[PDB]
């Protein structure tokens, strides 16, 4: 068209790399700028209809999810499937200890202040251009 | 050194320290709720 | 040359550039400055795709939106400020037993007591103390967004734990013990931060809860209703200002058997007593003129014979729901002995007139007259304020009439009435209207006097330590005379910054991150619940700029109280002359900074920003007050207030034409017709208005035609026509309801634009007339700096 | 010698009485002040 008026941003995506840049700075992420920056240009290719741009924006969920899950350091689905008969049968007081461990409340204070912040900041300043950005530069420090 | 020991019981707890002061707060905006009503009742008749 | 230019040039780019040299040419613009605009065009289009289409359609409407950007007035470095706005674009976004019962309240209060005095005194490091702050605020802007009253208690108790966690903590870990200077000054900021939130804190306790009274119904019967007698006491006004008063009056729906209109005369004028004569009123001019009004009123009262007495202002004019909806409860209390009735002002008040804000910000009163009223109502402690009140003749006889120590009397015998047992009452909607100020001046001598007054009362009656008086109602009165010794503490404000960058002295010893975790909190909670609580009666930041206006002018009257037509545009140098050498102060401290952030110690990097942005702020509020100080013309005999009412015009010849009341005064007014009907700028035209079913008409001259609006000069009128007119235009029960309604809601963020726009309107103003003419060239080196800026945001 | 021992005493006591010193020393300042534009004046 014209005015190829499509580029509507990130939108509720800028959380979801705001999150991974964080846990990345924490030290538990085993980032792939490669496939953030790939997944970000696919969230702000351009399409005419609003159709496609909702259908976009759920195929790219459970890639966004997938991919997630590949930055962090929890083990594969391999694991996942093979001991999942071992977890179902083992008793509730070690599962219940497991996720006790697993679960850590500066994580989530963290996260829930960062979607606090991030609500602030995209009601008065939009977050695409940083998180683009930030991304660049990631590419480019890890290439260079 | 009880003031020292309740202090570094929450040295490093905002969380917690906040919801502590919400439940505060709204207990006593409850409390005055109540006797304000009871005083502006009794002072409008 | 032109040839080689044409062989050189494509002969549309050729023509191009010798077309827009030569519109820069007529406009003065330099050819250097066309060249340069040229080659950034050139550059762009050839280094920036300005042919896509969805450029050109921002571009289409760039000049609507963004007026601040001209295409025909370059100036250096017009590129730096397009990738700036762009940068700010892109990021910008587009019930139970008694015992039992007291027992369960005293364990809550106790435990939200005990966890409210850890949360004030839990020591933090920063990242804690950060947490906490964003926690709480955001509690506080959940329960913003919360319409009552317990959000409002909700509220008051979140900031009454941050601004005791601030206290405590400046108390605590702030005072330096180690320097002679360093200790004085830093305890004196102290004080004054102490004594702010001491004010806060009654302040919060004074409006705790509005009691919104209503009127109570009178009795059907009327011969049950009680008889009244209205006192104008005059001295020096002209008639023209207190005939509105006496036409309102006589129009009042109250029985003419028992209603009584008194004009008091201190100056022994003809014109007053014939104007009596005339219209059917009393009189009194008294042979002795001692105690100034409050000896006017008991002269008067030593003839009238009525129940209550109601006085009036003489530029008060009360609507005809005046007495039905004020006697209502003097029939239900025996013990009631005074009402109370807002004050509003038609007038556009100093700050309104010369600052462009008159419908846009509310009034400085009505916080007063609007919130802290009704908050006194709760605890009985609504003072007399004047005017627009109804006393019972026996309580204040009982009293020996009005007080004549102070030059307060209202509140001197209010407070009388209250320590002999009698309550008072107050009623919200309000029913009479006057005239503000005229200027400056006169707004700070009247609160000069307020502020005398009470501190002599403060001084004499002291409700502290008395006779039988509530406790809440001595809070309340000591409230009232503490808001008046906040000049020294707003001194201390404005001039505790230039301390430390002048003479190195640390008032607070806490690294500047601390300062902002700590101090921050405070303000910001303040600010969120005064805004939810003085919604629609006060601004954000605006009390500041009027405590700056009077704090030089009623600090020296009370501490010694408590020891003992505007023809031409103008600026008040006498007035302005405090504001003029604070800013001199605190802009040299600015230039000392500037100093000491480069060639002072490197450690004190942060410390600097914060003095020098305390020394922003001041010099914001300053130029705020300097704003105030220039007077705008005037020229107009009445004031007119912007009303809407459908009317007819009738002419000679027997044509009725429907038209639109847009404004009135007392003699005139604005219509406004739909294509301009027929009427030329001498006719004479009967003007058909309605109040409820019943039409008047009124004699009126054309004045001044300009399409559709047409303005109206009212013919001389009979008396009956002066009543009706009143009754029709200016005592009509439901303008200034409507207007205290239509206050637009305080904004904290647009407030501040607001605020900082005025003060750099105050520094325009004054950067074209200057006392001392040395100031003149700093003046306007601060605007052109200032104007280069903004236009670079 | 009471300067000796109003040395020795801020020496000892940092808090109260530098707080006390201080008002005393606002006190006799003002009292000064007000005798001398006294004695001016006449
Ligand atoms: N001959 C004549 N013309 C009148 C009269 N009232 C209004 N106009 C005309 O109508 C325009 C709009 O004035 P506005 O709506 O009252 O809005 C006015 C008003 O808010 C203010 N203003 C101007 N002069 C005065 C003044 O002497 N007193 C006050 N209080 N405001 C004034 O400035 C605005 C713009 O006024 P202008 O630029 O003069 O432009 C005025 C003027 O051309 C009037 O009584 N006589
Ligand atoms: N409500 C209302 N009343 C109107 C209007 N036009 C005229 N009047 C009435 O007619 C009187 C005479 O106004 P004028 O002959 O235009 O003579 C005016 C005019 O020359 C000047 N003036 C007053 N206000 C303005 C204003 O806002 N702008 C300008 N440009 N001149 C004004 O001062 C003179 C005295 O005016 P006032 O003292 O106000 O007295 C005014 C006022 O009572 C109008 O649009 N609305």
């Amino acid at each position: 068209s014209s005015l190829w008026q499509y580029w509507r941003g990130l939108s509720g995506w800028n959380f979801y790399f705001l999150v991974k840049f964080g846990l990345l700075w924490a030290g538990y992420l085993n980032f792939h700028p490669l496939l953030n920056l790939v997944f970000a240009a696919f969230l702000l290719m351009p399409l005419p209809r609003y159709s496609l741009h909702r259908l976009r924006h759920w195929i790219a969920l459970p890639i966004g999810f997938a991919l997630f899950w590949h930055d962090t350091w929890l083990p594969g689905p391999e694991s996942i499937m093979s001991q999942g008969s071992q977890v179902a049968g083992f008793s509730t007081d070690y599962l219940i200890d497991l996720v006790t461990r697993f679960i850590n409340w500066q994580m989530i204070g963290a996260i829930f202040v960062l979607l606090v912040a991030w609500l602030f900041l995209s009601q008065w300043i939009r977050i695409t251009v940083f998180v683009v950005a930030i991304l660049l530069w990631l590419n480019v420090l890890t290439l260079a | 050194p009880w003031f020292e020991r309740l202090w570094y019981a929450l040295a490093n707890h905002p969380i917690l320290l906040a919801v502590l002061a919400a439940i505060s707060v709204i207990l006593l905006a409850w409390v005055l709720w109540r006797l304000l009503r009871i005083i502006s009742r009794r002072r409008l008749n | 040359m032109s040839i080689l230019t044409r062989w050189l040039l494509i002969p549309p780019v050729n023509a191009r550039l010798i077309g827009r040299y030569r519109d820069y040419r007529r406009h003065g613009a330099s050819a250097f400055s066309a060249t340069l605009g040229c080659f950034w065009m050139i550059l762009a289009w050839i280094f920036i795709p300005l042919e896509h289409p969805r450029w050109q359609r921002i571009r289409a409407e760039h000049k609507n939106l963004y007026p601040h950007i001209n295409a025909s007035r370059p100036r250096p470095l017009d590129p730096v400020r397009y990738l700036i706005q762009t940068c700010w674009l892109l990021i910008g976004a587009s019930h139970l037993s008694a015992g039992a019962r007291r027992l369960i309240l005293g364990i809550i209060v106790t435990f939200s007591l005990i966890l409210a005095l850890i949360c004030v005194t839990q020591p933090f490091n920063p990242l804690a103390q950060f947490i906490f702050l964003m926690l709480l605020w955001g509690v506080a802007l959940i329960v913003r967004r919360m319409p009552g009253r317990f959000s409002a208690l909700m509220l008051i108790v979140l900031s009454l734990t941050v601004s005791c966690r601030y206290i405590w903590w400046r108390y605590t870990s702030t005072l330096n013990w180690d320097d002679p200077v360093s200790l004085v000054c830093g305890l004196i900021l102290l004080f004054a931060e102490t004594y702010a939130w001491i004010v806060l804190v009654l302040g919060y306790f004074q409006v705790v809860w509005p009691l919104n009274r209503q009127p109570v119904p009178l009795p059907k019967d009327m011969s049950l209703w009680p008889s009244v007698d209205i006192f104008v006491p005059t001295y020096n006004e002209d008639l023209n200002v207190v005939k509105n008063t006496i036409y309102a009056s006589l129009g009042i729906d109250w029985p003419k058997d028992k209603l009584n209109i008194w004009i008091l005369d201190d100056g022994g004028r003809e014109e007053f007593r014939q104007f009596a004569q005339n219209v059917g009123v009393k009189y009194i001019a008294r042979t002795t003129h001692e105690h100034a009004k409050a000896g006017n009123i008991n002269n008067a009262l030593k003839y009238a014979k009525g129940e209550f007495v109601s006085i009036f202002d003489c530029d008060h004019v009360p609507t005809r729901s005046f007495l039905q909806m004020t006697m209502g409860w003097f029939l239900k209390e025996k013990q009631l002995a005074m009402m109370q009735t807002p004050h509003h002002f038609f007038s556009p008040d100093p700050f309104e007139r010369n600052l462009g804000r008159f419908r846009k910000t509310p009034n400085e009163g009505t916080l007063f007259y609007g919130l802290v009223q009704d908050g006194n109502d709760m605890w009985d402690a609504t003072f007399f304020c004047g005017s627009c009140a109804v006393i019972r003749r026996k309580p204040l006889d009982e009293i020996g009439g009005i007080a004549v120590e102070t030059v307060t009397e209202d509140a001197h015998t209010s407070l009388r009435l209250h320590r002999r047992g009698y309550t008072s009452a107050y009623m919200r909607i309000p029913q009479a209207a006057g005239l503000a100020t005229e200027s400056l001046s006169a707004h700070i001598g009247q609160r000069i006097r307020w502020a005398r007054g009470m501190v002599q009362i403060f001084r004499l009656d002291n409700p502290l330590t008395g006779k039988g008086l509530k406790f809440a109602q001595r809070l309340c009165y000591v409230n009232a005379m503490f808001h008046f010794l906040s000049g020294i503490p707003r001194l201390i404000f404005l001039t505790a910054p230039l301390a430390f960058l002048l003479l190195h002295a640390y008032i607070i010893y806490a690294p500047a991150l601390m300062i902002a975790l700590f101090v921050l909190p405070h303000m910001i909670h303040a600010s969120l619940t005064n805004s939810k609580i003085q919604g629609k009666y006060r601004h954000s930041f605006w009390s500041e700029i009027y405590e700056t206006v009077l704090a030089w002018y009623i600090a020296p009257p009370t501490l010694v109280a408590l020891i003992n037509l505007v023809e031409e545009e103008y600026v008040d140098w006498v007035i302005s002359r405090p504001y003029i050498f604070l800013v001199l102060l605190n802009l040299v401290g600015v230039a000392v900074g500037i100093w000491r952030y480069f060639y002072g110690p490197p450690t004190e990097m942060l410390t600097v920003v914060v003095s020098m942005v305390w020394v922003f702020y001041n010099l914001i509020v300053l130029g705020g007050a300097v704003a105030v100080s220039v007077e705008s013309k005037q020229v107009r005999r009445s004031h007119r207030v912007e009303m809407t009412m459908p009317a007819a015009i009738a002419r000679e010849d027997g044509h009725l034409f429907s038209c639109t009341v847009q404004d009135f005064s007392d003699g005139g007014l604005g219509i406004k017709i739909n294509g301009q009907a027929q009427i030329l700028e001498g006719q004479k035209v009967n003007l058909l208005l309605k109040r409820g079913q019943q039409e008047y008409v009124f004699p009126t001259q054309v004045a001044r035609v300009m399409g559709n609006e047409v303005g109206l000069k009212l013919m001389p009128l009979t008396t009956q026509q002066h009543i009706d007119f009143v009754q029709c235009t200016f005592a009509r029960a439901d303008t200034w309801a409507l207007w205290q309604d239509s206050y637009p809601e305080d904004k904290p963020l647009e407030s501040l634009l607001d605020i900082l726009k005025l003060g750099f309107r105050g520094y325009r103003h004054l950067a074209e007339f200057a006392p001392s003419s040395v100031k003149g060239i700093f003046r306007v080196l601060t605007s052109l700096v200032s104007w280069v800026v903004s236009f670079i945001p």
